[PDB]
């Protein structure tokens, strides 16, 4: 399913 | 390198302006020439680092997951152009992996001592292996899914052993491991297993919060309680 | 060139799944190398090769935008890093619009002698000079201003000769060349006016069409309307 | 204000 989106610092 | 020329702090600032203008395979390439200078990372410059690399390997990920499937679907005869194009974003894909892999190993995982820092890279390094393994077919894809395993289980030891079970990179590191065992490694019950343990040790640390750290980590359960209702 | 060595058929092949992946840098290279081919473009191609240069420069302007606003800002010492890096972001969107400029030059429009791709092709050189003129300053700013407003000029004079005035094309070179009057020009008066006689010939035109014409054209009148309600 | 979007085939 989803990992940690992680594209927002 | 490339940016040899340019100062390292001018690096990491031209990187959070990469990120506002949402140019984030500059931020990549401004957080490799800062990580080439060859010193340490702060907090803030490691996520700086994640972030930029995240997003353009998010990018080649959709666009092969795309390519893949119209390339599953067509085998009237196409001819040669879907697979060549397929392959053209996976081989891209692969370089990126490989160039983030081969920052974390020169050199920074080897100076990272402290928990926070070493917890980070292992588990990075555990997510360009998936990363290379969601597109692997051949005679390596065992290997490059061990070698994700073993970064990510490295991590996890340390993790448990420095960390307390509210913290966010323990959390984010438990969160994609369980992706990795549900996805990758064909292993759901430990997925399922992993997931509900850590979501519950947080839940009984949760009293030891602030409000601010209460939100970032509660954040990062409900993306674990997100998966299980998913995979239950 | 670059693309030199794959056939036309399998360049345009290529820019359909590149559209579908969302990579238009890749899309916008196909169509380079498809154009280069020397072969006149067909409707379709012709859409394509927009397509894929408008989101391109899209995405480098809503960049330069971010930058000048934080520069604009900045004018604590910051140093020079957002002027350097407004300035590459700069220089890269100007490349870009050359690019599209030269490929019009050598030989789209030359050849074009049909209204549909010869307004087409004006409209875009009317465009790309406009986005040119969206980031100049020094001494051809004036000059970049009157090459597209000279080209958006000619496309309108064919187009009022040759098309309904419901034609889509017809439409959007008149909805651009009136967003023209009024951010580049220092003309509302003029993009109003524009707009509001576009819109009315249009309307009354619109019995002549089908179903699917009638869609394709109220649709651009809808984006005629909504900046005519911005504008006044 | 708004041009042709231009950017979806
Ligand atoms: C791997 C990981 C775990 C937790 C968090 N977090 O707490 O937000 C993060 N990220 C997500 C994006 C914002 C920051 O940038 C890396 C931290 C990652
Ligand atoms: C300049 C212009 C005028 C009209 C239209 N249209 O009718 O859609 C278009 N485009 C918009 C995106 C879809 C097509 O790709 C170019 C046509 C452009």
């Amino acid at each position: 399913a989803g990992s940690i989106p992680g594209r927002r610092s | 390198g490339a940016m040899g020329s340019m100062e390292r702090a001018s690096l990491i600032q031209k990187a959070k302006l990469a990120e506002q203008a949402e140019r984030y395979e500059d931020m990549a390439a401004f957080m490799k020439g800062a990580v080439e200078k060859g010193e340490e990372l702060s907090c803030e410059e490691r996520n700086l680092l994640s972030v930029a690399y995240k997003n353009v390997v998010g990018g080649q990920r959709a666009a092969w997951r795309v390519l893949s499937s119209i390339e599953q679907k067509s085998n009237e005869e196409k001819g040669p152009e879907v697979r060549e194009y397929r392959e053209k974003v996976e081989t891209e894909l692969q370089g990126v992996c490989d160039t983030v892999l081969g920052l974390l190993d020169s050199h920074l995982i080897k100076e990272a001592g402290d928990a926070e820092s070493r917890v980070f890279y292992l588990k990075m390094k555990g997510d360009y292996y998936r990363y290379l393994a969601e597109v692997a077919t051949g005679d390596d894809k065992k290997r490059i899914i061990d070698s994700a395993r073993s970064a990510y289980q490295e991590a996890m030891d340390i993790s448990k052993k420095e960390m307390p079970p509210t913290n966010p990179i323990r959390l984010g590191l438990a969160l994609n491991f369980s992706v990795f065992h549900y996805e990758i490694a064909n292993s759901p019950e430990e997925a399922i297993s992993l997931a509900k343990t850590t979501f519950d040790e947080a839940m009984a640390d949760l009293h030891t919060l602030s409000e601010d750290s209460y939100k970032d980590s509660t954040l990062i359960m409900q993306l674990l309680r997100d998966n299980l209702t998913l995979w239950t």
